[PDB]
């Protein structure tokens, strides 16, 4: 169940917004990747 | 010198990143005496 985001750092599915801070869960880092879609993407192998 | 649980060592790769400035500060020893 679930991604959303993702801890640049200490590499852990976290997931939230705004009133929420900015930072992280068993890591304190500031810095989030946002994780890739599951629409699947398709590549022409050219 | 951070928003909010503050005071933090940096490093490059996140200096780059965050837009901040590798910094450090600078500290003296100072000295009152009396003189007018
Ligand atoms: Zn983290």
């Amino acid at each position: 169940a679930t991604l959303k985001y993702i801890c640049a750092e200490c590499s852990s599915k976290l997931s939230l917004s705004r009133t929420d801070a900015v930072r992280c869960k068993d890591c304190g880092h500031r810095i989030l990747l946002k994780a890739r879609t599951k629409r699947l993407v398709q590549f022409e192998a050219r | 010198n951070e928003s909010d649980g503050v005071t933090h060592a940096l490093y490059p790769q996140e200096a780059r990143l965050r837009n901040l400035t590798y910094s450090s500060g600078l500290f003296v020893d100072v000295k009152k005496r009396t003189y007018e």
